[PDB]
RNA sequence: ACUCUGGUUUCUCUUCAGAUCGCAUAAAUCUUUCGCACUAAAGAUUUCCGUGGAGAGGAACAACUCUGAGUCCAAUUUUUUGAGGCCUUGCUUUGGCAAGGCUA
């Protein structure tokens, strides 16, 4: 065997990358709790940022911290599910449509 | 290798008394000891055929001539005899 | 397979040796081979008899070593 | 009282029917299976629990069996399988899979070699070493099989079926050797002593028989017969049993009455109520005199016969 | 060589080349008949009864070996 | 002073043994009060010579002084 | 149902290369010293506020022998993050501080 | 350090008047010249004489091919 | 865990069996030295017992180290 | 051995021009064969079949062994017999008497 | 090296979970503390977004990959020999046994 290959100094790079690039096997996440700007305001600010900005950062970070203190684990339960309850009724019908049109038909029926 | 090597390294620098076929039997502690039954041992009490009492203080023996060795009794717990 | 005996800690020393017969032998130890053939230097014979003879350098074949004594310390 | 436990004192849980009762033969255990797919191990005496559940059927259970040991249980089931559990921890440790019918029966070699006779709806009549995972000899029996049995010697399998005779099948010769004729119906149940001379059987012309399954040949092996039996519409698997010290015999009615005669009197020595269905098995306790009787009414009556 | 495993703890008697008797426990042995035995008591022949221990017995010097008695708890 | 208990110790449990020989480490339940830094056990009866070990020379000098006291005097 | 998933090693190369916009540049946890989650439950604890961190509401001492400035010497300022960082060194009454990390 | 066999050819180099010396037997030793050896120490002797320990009776043997399972000792004169 | 098989290391932390203390979690440094009695295998295959005190690096429980060193016999 | 090969087939050229061949004539002529053993036994028979160590498979054998009373030579009979082949002083073909 | 279990996917039902159950973070009620409470902290309770373990039922195709189980050494160092014969003493279970001295 070589001593390196094409895919030697990839995987070391893959190895220091954060979450979840330094993995290789996962679950999925639901596209609402994702968070693509929380290292931005949790690093640190820049320097020559203007006063509003700061202030900004600093109160995302109290709200950031008062999630974080204020966290408890959930209650057991029975799991939850409301639409398959709505399925076995015969006054539900289910079909694919597309998004546009269910988003006229939602806010048709509010109106 | 067998399992009774390993049990004979596993009594080395403990007190052991072998018989060889000249009827001599070697009390003392047991210094070093190979895959073949070479035994190095050291602080001798030994018994000939008619009944001599010697004091020998470094013996190393052949493992051809060996009748049998005689091992200290905690070794029933040793973990290559578990 | 066959290792050689350590006996590094008996080289150049005095050691008596038990053969066979019930015989008795005594000299300096100068090296050996995996299969326990000694050279022995400033052999002295010393049988069942009582009487001591001198030869030299010699060779014992390992298969009639019943025991090493060393006489000096190790 | 004559026994340890308490009196007529009853065995719930099971969820449905209960096809084949047998007992522990150190007789502080007990094990009781049926419609449930789902053998139920209980204590003999105490305050008779339930402490452990062999589940791993996927059809209802027809013959339960224990070898002399005790350790292992056997358990021909609907399915097509027969299934080998343990008694202490309860884990199947094998299942025998060459059937292509319904397994109405196992057996328990006890004497040498762990051997299981079993017969199913197919006609084929297997034998099963628990180290081979293979059938290693099928008597080709031409119509269903019930009731099939080792004796004494485990070198003889006894088969009974709808071909209305017992028939016996030599592991040695491969071949049937003699044929008890005199049954008028199906036989359902085959059950033979401890001491191994004699066979007991039911069959659906309402008639127990005793034959003395032994190489000593009387040219008519049809001994004992005894009335007071009942097959109904139902047309279950009633099985049967002998007394430990061979003094009773006990085969499973459909008129809801635990039956025990006696071998010497041929006389009906008890005939018990409680029981609401048709009375599948009916066991004997191997050192006090205690029966337990399984029934299509989902319970168990353990009892002091004596 | 599954006869000797199937003699593993069962107490065993050993007849040497010099005729003495080793019973022990048979604990270990290898493809040189070497033996580890417990708790060896040595008859010989006026008969008497010596304690001996852990016996590394050295092939060369066994002869024939028979079962005694059963394994203890 | 008498012995309670001997350990030899194992990081998240303790093994109770009820002698311990030379050249072993011990835990010793029941010597603790005359105990400041070090100590030296003895036998009772006998052993009329026995002095102490020495103490432990650190590699370093404490110079960090810090005073403290209670909140509430009384306590 | 779309809940599990596992890829290969060069496609993870690849979608780290593409989303190095949006990925900072760290390493270690030798950044946001004094500026995590522990010195913030210790900056809430005793109500003060890191430079740079968030503020909070909060959860009159007289002249005794033990805080006489006379006895003190005032050679270098004495801040919050030295509250922080050591909670039981330079701090009265520490009710709820939170022990941070050393050193990685 | 000297291994044995460097030193049979050290022997046979110097055609020294080796006495070997037997397995099981005390009694009978051959006086011999060596001259050649082999991996498991066999050994051809020029002229070699039988010396008993009761009786010592000298008899002519010439050169012969001692087996190495029988020897015990290469000693000089 | 190579003389305990039921003791693992986490996948995503450091297991730290020797590490007792609250504060030696919470901080993520050694404090307080800590032995251990184990018994293990050479090369050759004979067992061996051995007396392993864990000391703090940090240079300000060096005296840890010190108290460490009066009863063992190498470093 | 600087012969390591998987066919090995000088055992049997060990059997044809090598001193072992002595018994492979016992073989093919089928031949009496005397044999001289340890604890002073004289076997006499036919022999088989034999291997590189002497193990040797006989037949219809008289076996003699004298008894000291002083030694008179008493003789048996064995059918058949397996003979360890390091129990053995000599291996003998008898000569032609004719 | 020859055979017997165990499949994967999807839908539904029933139980347990203070495990970062969720690598993200909501809303309501009550008490207390101050302002004068969205610009505010703590405690308790509750509601919704939806998830992991176990069991049961259904039906779309692959059936032995994997997880298991049942199924070349004769020449020192051990397994291809230093082996067998003689004498004396104690007991002879009159076969010989134990010890010692021998020849090979």
């Amino acid at each position: 065997t070589p001593l390196y290959t094409d895919n030697t100094a990839n995987g070391i790079a893959l190895l220091w990358a954060p979450r979840p690039f330094n993995l290789r096997s996962g679950r999925t996440r639901r596209a609402l709790d994702i968070p693509l700007v929380k290292n931005w305001y949790r690093e640190h600010c820049p320097a020559g940022q203007p006063v509003k900005v700061r202030v900004s950062y600093q109160k995302l970070l109290k709200y950031y911290v008062l999630n974080a203190l204020k966290h408890r684990p959930p209650k057991a339960q029975k799991k939850r599910y409301l639409f398959r309850s709505f399925k076995a009724t015969k006054f539900f019908q289910s079909t694919k449509l597309d998004w546009v049109e269910v988003g006229l038909q939602v806010c048709r029926q509010g109106y | 290798i067998g399992v009774p090597i390993k049990v004979l390294h596993e009594a080395e620098g403990h007190i052991v008394t072998c018989e060889t076929n000249t009827g001599e039997v070697y009390r003392g502690k047991l210094i070093e000891a190979e895959d073949n039954m070479n035994c190095q041992m050291s602080n001798i009490t030994v018994t000939y055929r008619d009944g001599r009492v010697a004091q020998l203080e470094q013996v190393y023996i052949r493992g051809s001539k060996i009748r049998f060795l005689i091992l200290p009794d905690m070794l029933k717990n040793a973990p290559m005899l578990k | 397979k066959a290792h050689p005996p350590e006996l590094k800690k008996f080289m150049d020393k005095k050691l008596s040796l038990k053969l066979n017969g019930g015989r008795h032998v005594q000299g300096i130890l100068r090296g050996f081979d995996p299969f326990m053939n000694l050279v022995i230097d400033e052999c002295v014979e010393m049988a069942t008899s009582g009487q001591q003879n001198n030869i030299g350098m010699v060779v014992i074949r390992g298969n009639s070593i019943i025991m090493l004594e060393a006489l000096e310390r190790v | 009282c004559s026994s340890l436990q308490a009196p007529i004192m009853l065995l719930s849980g099971h969820e449905g029917e209960v096809y084949c009762c047998k007992f522990h033969p150190n007789g502080s255990t007990l094990a009781s299976a049926g419609f449930d797919r789902l053998i139920l191990l209980w204590n003999v005496y105490g305050d008779c629990d339930n402490y452990a559940t062999l589940k791993g059927h996927s059809g209802a259970v027809m013959e339960l069996h224990y070898n002399t040991d005790g350790s292992m249980l056997f358990s021909a089931s609907t399915d097509k399988t027969v299934a080998v559990w343990d008694s202490e921890t309860g884990e199947r440790v094998k299942r025998l899979k060459g059937h292509t019918s319904f397994v109405n029966s196992c057996y328990p070699a006890r004497r040498g070699p762990q051997l299981v006779c079993t017969g199913s709806d197919d006609g084929t009549v297997k034998l099963w070493d628990i180290r081979k995972k293979a059938a290693i000899q099928t008597f080709q029996n031409t119509y269903q099989v019930l009731a099939v049995t080792f004796n004494d010697t485990s070198d003889q399998i006894i088969s009974g079926g709808i071909d209305n005779d017992i028939k016996v099948w030599d592991l040695r010769q491969n071949k049937l050797t003699y044929t008890m004729r005199g049954h008028a119906d199906s036989v359902t149940g085959l059950s033979l002593s401890s001491e191994g001379s004699y066979l007991l059987s039911n069959a659906m012309d309402n008639t127990v028989r005793v034959w003395d399954v032994r190489p000593f040949a009387p040219k008519e092996r049809c001994v004992k017969i005894f009335q007071g039996n009942v097959h109904n519409f139902e047309k279950n698997l009633l099985r049967c049993s002998w007394s430990p010290d061979g003094s009773k015999i006990a085969a499973g009615s459909a008129d809801r009455f635990v039956y025990v005669w006696d071998t010497t009197s041929r006389r009906i020595l008890y005939k018990l109520p409680g029981h609401a269905g048709s009375i599948n098995e009916v066991a004997f306790h191997p050192d006090e005199p205690i029966i337990i009787s399984a029934s299509s009414d989902k319970r168990l009556y353990m009892g002091e016969i004596q | 060589s599954s006869k000797m495993l199937q003699h593993i703890d069962y107490r065993m008697r050993c007849i040497l080349q010099d005729g003495r008797i080793f019973i022990g426990t048979f604990k270990a042995f290898d493809k040189h008949m070497n033996l580890i035995l417990c708790d060896c008591d040595e008859f010989r022949k006026r008969e008497e009864k010596r304690v001996l221990g852990l016996v590394l017995l050295r092939g060369e010097n066994l002869v024939s070996m028979t079962v005694e008695g059963p394994p203890p708890k | 002073c008498t012995v309670g208990r001997l350990w030899i110790s194992v990081a998240r449990y303790h093994i109770e043994v009820n002698r311990v020989p030379a050249g072993n480490w011990v835990l010793i339940e029941g010597v603790d009060q005359p105990i400041v830094k070090t100590a030296t056990i003895t036998e009772p009866r006998g052993n009329e010579e026995a002095q102490i070990f020495r103490p432990l020379k650190f590699n370093t000098t404490s110079v960090i002084k810090i005073a403290v006291e209670p909140v509430n005097p009384s306590e | 149902t779309y809940q599990r998933w596992q890829f290969t090693l060069p496609m993870m190369s690849t979608l780290y290369r593409l989303a190095n916009q949006l990925l900072t540049d760290l390493v270690d946890d030798n950044y946001f010293y004094l500026f995590d989650l522990k010195a913030f439950f210790t900056s809430k604890a005793l109500n003060m506020a890191i430079p740079g961190g968030p503020k909070f509401e909060p959860l009159d001492e007289d002249w005794n022998e033990f805080n006489d400035i006379n006895k003190i010497i005032i050679r270098q300022p004495i801040r919050t993050e030295y509250k922080i960082a050591f909670p039981y060194l330079y701090n009265n009454l520490p009710h709820h501080v939170h022990l941070t990390w050393y050193h990685t | 350090m000297v291994q044995p066999i460097n030193l049979i050819f050290r022997y046979l180099q110097n055609r020294s008047r080796i006495q070997v010396w037997l397995y099981e037997q005390v009694n009978m030793r051959i006086e011999g010249c060596i001259i050649g050896f082999d991996e498991y120490m066999n050994l051809v002797l020029d002229d070699a004489e039988e010396i008993h320990s009761k009786t010592k009776s000298r008899k002519q043997l010439g050169r012969i091919m001692l087996k190495g399972d029988n020897i015990t000792l290469l000693q000089s004169v | 865990e190579q003389t305990h098989p039921e003791i693992r290391k986490r996948y995503d932390q450091d297991l730290c069996y020797t590490d007792i203390l609250f504060t030696e979690q919470e901080r993520g440094v050694g404090i307080k030295s800590t032995p251990v009695t184990v018994v293990l295998p050479d090369t050759k295959g004979k067992s061996y017992l051995f007396n392993i005190m864990d000391t703090p690096g940090h240079v300000n429980f060096s005296d840890e180290v010190t108290a460490g060193l009066r009863i063992s016999d190498g470093v | 051995e600087m012969t390591p090969e998987e066919l090995q087939k000088r055992e049997e050229e060990e059997f044809n021009t090598g001193p072992l061949s002595v018994l492979t004539q016992s073989v093919k002529n089928n031949t009496q064969v005397l044999i001289n053993c340890r604890n002073n036994k004289k076997l006499l028979g036919r022999v088989k079949a034999f291997d590189r160590h002497c193990n040797m498979v006989l037949e219809n054998v008289k076996e003699m062994w004298t008894e000291v009373s002083k030694p008179v030579n008493k003789d048996r009979y064995i059918s058949k017999m397996f003979l360890r082949g390091d129990s053995v002083i000599v291996v003998l073909r008898n000569p032609l008497i004719a």
